[PDB]
RNA sequence: CUAACUCCGUGCCAGCAGCCGCGGUAAUACGGAGGGUGCAAGCGUUAAUCGGAAUUACUGGGCGUAAAGCGCACGCAGGCGGUUUGUUAAGUCAGAUGUGAAAUCCCCGGGCUCAACCUGGGAACUGCAUCUGAUACUGGCAAGCUUGAGUCUCGUAGAGG
RNA sequence: ACUGACGCUCAGGUGCGAAAGCGUGGGGAGCAAACAGGAUUAGAUACCCUGGUAGUCCACGCCGUAAACGAUGUCGACUUGGAGGUUGUGCCGGCGUGGCUUCCGGAGCUAACGCGUUAAGUCGACCGCCUGGGGAGUACGGCCGCAAGGUUAAAACUCAA
RNA sequence: GGUAUG
C-alpha cells in the first residue's frame, strides 16, 4: 500500500480555562492498481492523528475499475461545494491534477489522467469527491452486463 | 403547460428508476415508441407496449441489475427551448462509447453508433448512460 | 552561458553522481556526496511536491549541461514529438553532439566532450561541427579530427569509457577514433533513476 | 433561377412593395435557432400583389434608391 | 438565465478598473515633488514612512511612496514614477524610482542594488 | 546604520483620536506626535497638559513620535 | 505561498511588503555579512493582455436564510406548443461543385555547421454559396382527433367585492 | 353533453395595491404623532402620568410604498409514507373517491439550517433578478407626483474583507 | 421603581 498525507490542519475548542488546540490528519492509501481510500484523524498531535488517518484509510478502500492506468470515461464526483471532473488521458500525459485529486489518483494507480476542481477546494471535500466519482465510473464489461449484451455489441 | 413530451418520457424513466418501480406508463407517441425502440434494443429497458387506440398508453418496463438501476443517467439534450443537430463527424459519445445518445436522423430514430455507420447526423433527443 | 562553477556541490545538492567529474577516483574521496553543500548541508528537509518536481528536473539539466532555456526548448519539442513526452524528452538530450561524444569516450566529462566539439575537434559524417547542441541522427558517424587525434585527453577519455558500461545504440570504434549513431536510445537503455514524469508534471504546472 | 421567397408588408407604394424575408439561423454563441427578417424594397410592376402576399422575388439592376429586386411570381393571396 | 434571456441580453464582462491610472498605461512617468512629507502607516504598523506629492506630465498629481534609506528629493525635484501600491499607506498606489532622474540611489547599499539604484561597488 | 534623530521635549496641547496628539516643542512649533509602540505595549497613558519627549525627523518637521512621558 | 539559513547590527525605530504579514532585545521577514537557491549576457522592477477566475458560467453558475423572485394580476409583441394522417422541404442531414489570396499555425520534408531563420508539398482555413438527394425531428400548409383549455346542466361551502 | 389545441409564459403596457401622507369638503365618541404640563434622571428633547391637535372615520381625487414575507415567480408532468383539519361526493357507523389546508417524516436535495407530492426532489416552458463590502437604492438625467416623494440608476474613492 | 463606570 502507497500512503500520502493530504492535509494537517490545527482546530481548537473553547473552554471555560481557554483554548483546547488539536490536529487533524487527512490521508489517502491505496495499493496502486484501483485500490483507494480515504482517511481523517484527530489527535492532540499530528503523529496520532497522521496514525488515526492512515489506520482509518486502510479499512475503508473501493475499488476502482481502470483501464491500463487510467480512467474507463470521463466522469464527475461531487461532495458538499467541491465538484471534480477528471477524463482519460494518452499514456505519458501524467497525473494532470491539482493537490488533494493528485494524492487519491496517484495512490490508487492512476498514471494518466486530465482533472480540474470547480468550486470549494477544501481537501476533505476535494478528496471525497474525487473517491465518489471513481467509485462510480463503470468499465465495460459491468456496462455489458447491466444492459445484457456482451463487451463487443457495446464497444 | 407540457411543452416537452420527450422530456416527460424520460422523467418518468428516470423517475420510475429511482422509486424502483417496475414499469412506468404515459401517453403514447409515434416519437415515444420510436424512442422506446432504441432503449430496448440497446438494453435499457427489458420491453413496451402501447395499449388503447383512442388514447394509447406507452407502458415501458424497466430493468434492474444486482439491485441498482440500469439507466444510471438520462438527460434530454436538444429541448424545445434550444435544438441541438449534429453532423456525422461531430456525433457525441456518451461515456466514451459506453452509453448511447439516440439521434433523430432522416433514416429514423437510432443510436449514435447507428447513425455514424450510416454517415447520418441528426437531431440528438437524448443522452442515456 | 555555462555553469563554470564548482562541479561536487550540484552532485551533492541533488544528492547523486551527475558524472561531472571522470570517474579516475571515487566521488566519496573527492567530496561528502551524502551532505548538501553549504554551511546548513548536514540538516536534510523534507521537500514540497513542487520542490521534489524542481530536484528531478535540476538533476537532468546539470547531467547533460543544459541551461533552462535552451531544456524548456527541449521540453516544447518532446511534446509537440508523438509518443510519450518524457521520453522524446531523455531521447533529445541523449541526441546533443556533446552527449555523444562523452558516451562513445571521446571526452572524459561532457564537458571535456563540449570543449572537444567547441574547439573544432569533431566531424560528424565529415564535416566540422563545432555547436554541443546538434542533433546527432540515426547512422551519423561522430569522429575526431586528423588534427586531434594526438590530444592525450581523447586517448585518456576512451580508456575510462571501458570502465563504464557501453551504450548498445552506439557503436566505437576506439583505434579509429569515430563511432555511428545507429539508433536513438529506448527509455530502458537509459538510467531508471531519472524519474522524467516529474519533470513533465512540472512544465505542466 | 435564384430566387427569394417572402410575405408582403407593404404596398402603399406606386410600383413598389415592402417584401419581409424569413430566416431561420442558429445563434452564434447560444446555439438557439432564431427567426431573423430581411426587409427588401421589391418592384412589383403592374400593382398585382397587396399586404400579406406571399411572393417569389428575385435580384436584379438597381431601380431606385432603394429597390434593387423585383417580383417574380405571386405564390398565394392574402 | 435562460438561453432565451441571453439572445435578448448577453452576458456583460466586469469592466475592470486600473489599480494606477495615473500611470495612463505607462510603465513610468516623470513627475516634479510639489510636497515631500512622512506618514504613519495604517492600525498594525507603526513608522514614518517617507512619501511625496507629485504633479506629472500629465496632469495627474498623486503621492509615491520614496523606498530605501534615506532620500535627497525636495519639493521641485524631477523624479520618475512607477507602479506599486504600498499596502499600509491609504491612497498610496506609486513608487519612486531611485536612481533615476533627480532621485538618488540609496548610500551603501549592497543588496538588492538594482531595486534602489546603486552601482556595483 | 539609520539616521539620527532629534529628540526635542514638549508639551500634549491636545489628545487626538488613535493616539495622536498636537504637541508644543520647546522651539515653539506645534507637530502632530503619535505614541512609540513601547510605550503603547507598556500602558503608558499620555494626556493633555503632559511633558513629553519628540523624536523628529528632518524629513518632515511637523511630525513626532512620543518617546518618553514624564 | 515558493527552490534556498545562519551570524552580527537595529529595537514597532530604521525599514520591508504581491498577499498573509514582519520590526516593541536574543528578527531564518529590516540593513550588512557568510552560506545557499534560481536564472544567466542577462537579471530584476514597472506597465499591459489573456490565464488561473465555473469571478458574466454557450461549453460552464446562481436567487428560502450568503448578492439575487417584480407587492399582485391581466395582457399586446416575443419565446414555447398535445395527438394522427397527408403534403411541403424552410430549419436539419447527406453527397457534390465553386469559393475560402499569399504569408502565418500545424504535419512530413529540404537548406543555412546547429538553432533561430529560410523553404517544397500537404493539411487546415471549423465559413459562404450553389446543385442533387433524405424526410425522423422542428417549421409551413391541409384535414382530422380528444387526453390540454374551455362552454352548458345540477348542486355545495365561503369575513370575496 | 358540447367546442376542438381555442394552450402556457410574458419585456414594454394596463390595472389592483396595508399604513402613513396629500387635496377639497364633511364628521369627530374613543385613541393619539406634534404639543402642553407633571415626573424620573448626571441630563431625559424619551420610556411613566395628566391632557391634547393633526390623524384615525366618510365622500371624491391623489400617492404607489411596507419584514407588500412562505424573505420561496407562473404553468405542466413525475416521485415511498404517517397523523390531522376543512369542503364535496359515491357505495354499504364502515368502505371509497375529488378540492383546499396544518403537522411530521422517507428517498433525494441542501453549506448547513432545513425542504420533502402544497419540494428547496426529478424534469420541461417562459419571465424577473444577482455578480465582494461600504459609497448607495445615493448622484446626475428621464418619466410620474399638488407635495411628501416614488421609479429607473451610476461613478470616483476607500476597505480586505 | 433605571444593574451610569471593573
Ligand atoms: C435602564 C437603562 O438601560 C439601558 O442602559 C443600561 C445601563 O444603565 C447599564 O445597566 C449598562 O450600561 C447596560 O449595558 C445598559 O444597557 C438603556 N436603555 C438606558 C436605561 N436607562 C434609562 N432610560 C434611564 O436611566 O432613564
Ligand atoms: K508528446
Ligand atoms: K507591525
Ligand atoms: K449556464
Ligand atoms: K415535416
Ligand atoms: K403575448
Ligand atoms: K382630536
Ligand atoms: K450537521
Ligand atoms: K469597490
Ligand atoms: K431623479
Ligand atoms: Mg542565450
Ligand atoms: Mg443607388
Ligand atoms: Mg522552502
Ligand atoms: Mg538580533
Ligand atoms: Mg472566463
Ligand atoms: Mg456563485
Ligand atoms: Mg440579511
Ligand atoms: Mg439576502
Ligand atoms: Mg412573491
Ligand atoms: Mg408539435
Ligand atoms: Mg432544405
Ligand atoms: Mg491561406
Ligand atoms: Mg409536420
Ligand atoms: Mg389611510
Ligand atoms: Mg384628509
Ligand atoms: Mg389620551
Ligand atoms: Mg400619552
Ligand atoms: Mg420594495
Ligand atoms: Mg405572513
Ligand atoms: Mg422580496
Ligand atoms: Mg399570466
Ligand atoms: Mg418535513
Ligand atoms: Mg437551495
Ligand atoms: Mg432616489
Amino acid at each position: 500500500l502507497q500512503e500520502k498525507l493530504i492535509a494537517v490542519n490545527r482546530v481548537s475548542k473553547t473552554v471555560k480555562g481557554g483554548r483546547i488546540f488539536s490536529f487533524t490528519a487527512l490521508t489517502v492509501v491505496g495499493d496502486g492498481n484501483g485500490r483507494v481510500g480515504f482517511g481523517y484523524g484527530k489527535a492532540r498531535e499530528v503523529p496520532a492523528a497522521i496514525q488515526k488517518a492512515m489506520e482509518k484509510a486502510r479499512r475503508n478502500m473501493i475499488n476502482v475499475a481502470l483501464n491500463n492506468g487510467t480512467l474507463q470515461h470521463p466522469v464527475k464526483g461531487v461532495h458538499t461545494g467541491s465538484r471534480v471532473f477528471m477524463q482519460p488521458a494518452s499514456e505519458g500525459t501524467g497525473i494532470i491534477a491539482g493537490g488533494a485529486m493528485r494524492a487519491v489518483l496517484e495512490v490508487a494507480g492512476v498514471h494518466n489522467v486530465l482533472a480540474k476542481a470547480y468550486g470549494s477546494t477544501n481537501p476533505i471535500n476535494v478528496v471525497r469527491a474525487t473517491i465518489d466519482g471513481l467509485e462510480n465510473m463503470n468499465s465495460p464489461e459491468m456496462v455489458a452486463a447491466k444492459r445484457g449484451k456482451s463487451v463487443e455489441e457495446i464497444l | 403547460s407540457m411543452q416537452d413530451p420527450i422530456a416527460d418520457m424520460l422523467t418518468r424513466i428516470r423517475n420510475g428508476q429511482a422509486a424502483n418501480k417496475a414499469a412506468v406508463t404515459m401517453p403514447s407517441s409515434k416519437l415515444k415508441v420510436a424512442i422506446a425502440n432504441v432503449l430496448k434494443e440497446e438494453g435499457f429497458i427489458e420491453d413496451f407496449k402501447v395499449e388503447g387506440d383512442t388514447k394509447p398508453e406507452l407502458e415501458l418496463t424497466l430493468k434492474y441489475f444486482q439491485g441498482k438501476a440500469v439507466v444510471e443517467s438520462i438527460q434530454r439534450v436538444s429541448r424545445p427551448g434550444l435544438r441541438i443537430y449534429k453532423r456525422k463527424d461531430e456525433l457525441p459519445k456518451v461515456m466514451a462509447g459506453l452509453g448511447i445518445a439516440v439521434v433523430s436522423t432522416s433514416k429514423g430514430v437510432m443510436t449514435d453508433r447507428a447513425a455514424r455507420q450510416a454517415g447520418l447526423g441528426g437531431e440528438i433527443i437524448c443522452y442515456v448512460a | 552561458a555555462r555553469y563554470l562553477g564548482p562541479k561536487l556541490k550540484l552532485s551533492r545538492r541533488e544528492g547523486t553522481d551527475l558524472f561531472l567529474k571522470s570517474g579516475v577516483r571515487a566521488i566519496d574521496t573527492k567530496c561528502k556526496i551524502e551532505q548538501a553543500p553549504g554551511q546548513h548541508g548536514a540538516r536534510k528537509p523534507r521537500l514540497s511536491d513542487y520542490g521534489v518536481q524542481l530536484r528531478e528536473k535540476q538533476k537532468v539539466r546539470r547531467i547533460y549541461g543544459v541551461l533552462e532555456r535552451q531544456f524548456r526548448n527541449y521540453y516544447k519539442e518532446a511534446a509537440r514529438l508523438k509518443g510519450n513526452t518524457g521520453e522524446n524528452l531523455l531521447a533529445l538530450l541523449e541526441g546533443r553532439l556533446d552527449n555523444v561524444v562523452y558516451r562513445m569516450g571521446f571526452g572524459a566529462t561532457r564537458a571535456e566532450a563540449r570543449q572537444l566539439v567547441s574547439h573544432k575537434a569533431i566531424m560528424v559524417n565529415g564535416r566540422v561541427v563545432n555547436i554541443a547542441s546538434y542533433q546527432v541522427s540515426p547512422n551519423d558517424v561522430v569522429s575526431i579530427r586528423e588534427k586531434a587525434k594526438k590530444q592525450s585527453r581523447v586517448k585518456a577519455a576512451l580508456e575510462l569509457a571501458e570502465q563504464r558500461e557501453k551504450p548498445t545504440w552506439l557503436e566505437v570504434d576506439a583505434g579509429k577514433m569515430e563511432g555511428t549513431f545507429k539508433r536513438k536510445p529506448e527509455r530502458s537503455d537509459l538510467s531508471a533513476d531519472i524519474n522524467e514524469h516529474l519533470i513533465v508534471e512540472l512544465y505542466s504546472k | 433561377i435564384r430566387t427569394l421567397q417572402g410575405r408582403v408588408v407593404s404596398d402603399k407604394m406606386e410600383k413598389s412593395i415592402v417584401v419581409a424575408i424569413e430566416r431561420f439561423v442558429k445563434h452564434p454563441i447560444y446555439g438557439k435557432f432564431i427567426k431573423r427578417t430581411t426587409k427588401l424594397h421589391v418592384h412589383d410592376e403592374n400593382n398585382e400583389c397587396g399586404i400579406g402576399d406571399v411572393v417569389e422575388i428575385r435580384e436584379c439592376r438597381p431601380l431606385s434608391k432603394t429597390k434593387s429586386w423585383t417580383l417574380v411570381r405571386v405564390v398565394e393571396k392574402a | 438565465a435562460t438561453v432565451n434571456q441571453l439572445v435578448r441580453k448577453p452576458r456583460a464582462r466586469k469592466v475592470a478598473k486600473s489599480n494606477v491610472p495615473a500611470l495612463e498605461a505607462c510603465p513610468q512617468k516623470r513627475g516634479v515633488c510639489t510636497r515631500v512629507y512622512t506618514t504613519t502607516p495604517k492600525k498594525p504598523n507603526s513608522a514614518l514612512r517617507k512619501v511625496c506629492r507629485v504633479r506629472l506630465t500629465n496632469g495627474f498629481e498623486v503621492t509615491s511612496y520614496i523606498g530605501g534609506e534615506g532620500h535627497n528629493l525636495q519639493e521641485h525635484s524631477v523624479i520618475l514614477i512607477r507602479g506599486g501600491r504600498v499596502k499600509d499607506l491609504p491612497g498610496v498606489r506609486y513608487h519612486t524610482v531611485r536612481g533615476a532622474l533627480d532621485c538618488s540611489g540609496v548610500k551603501d547599499r549592497k543588496q538588492a542594488r538594482s531595486k534602489y539604484g546603486v552601482k556595483r561597488p | 546604520a539609520k539616521e539620527d534623530n532629534i529628540e526635542m521635549q514638549g508639551t500634549v496641547l491636545e489628545t487626538l483620536p488613535n493616539t495622536m496628539f498636537r504637541v508644543e516643542l520647546e522651539n515653539g512649533h506645534v507637530v502632530t506626535a503619535h505614541i512609540s509602540g513601547k510605550m503603547r505595549k507598556n500602558y503608558i497613558r499620555i494626556l493633555t497638559g503632559d511633558k513629553v519627549t519628540v523624536e523628529l525627523t528632518p524629513y518632515d518637521l511637523s511630525k513626532g513620535r512620543i518617546v518618553f512621558r514624564s
